[PDB]
């Protein structure tokens, strides 16, 4: 067994970090209550929503 | 004059007086929203607790 590096630890840390990023992404929109808050999640949806909001106002 | 007054008062009320139904609907929406937000925050503080399990 090699001891200078722990490949299983590295893989677990990577997948855990990305899972935590997904957790944060879900949590922020749970707090906000809107499907998209930052652009890029749905750019066309955001543009259409802005148009729709201008129309309702 | 006694009808010009009522017409002008109706106009002013329409301009300034609120409609209670819409305001209370918005109030209910904002209340449920703030309840959800504070619950989600409370879920957020405990989130980093899992780190120390590997300490």
């Amino acid at each position: 067994m090699i001891i200078n590096h722990n490949l299983a630890a590295i893989n677990s840390h990577r997948v855990l970090k990305f899972q935590n990023e997904e957790v944060s992404k879900n949590m922020e929109k749970l707090s906000s209550g809107m499907r998209i808050n930052r652009a890029g999640d749905d750019a066309s949806g955001l543009a259409v929503s802005e148009k729709m909001r201008t129309q309702v106002n | 004059l006694m009808n010009a007054y009522e017409n002008t008062q109706a106009s002013e009320s329409r301009i300034r007086d609120a409609d209670m139904a819409e305001e209370t609907v918005a109030f209910t929406k904002n209340q449920i929203l703030v309840q959800s937000g504070t619950a989600m925050l409370a879920q957020a503080n405990v989130r980093p607790q899992g780190v120390l399990s590997l300490l």
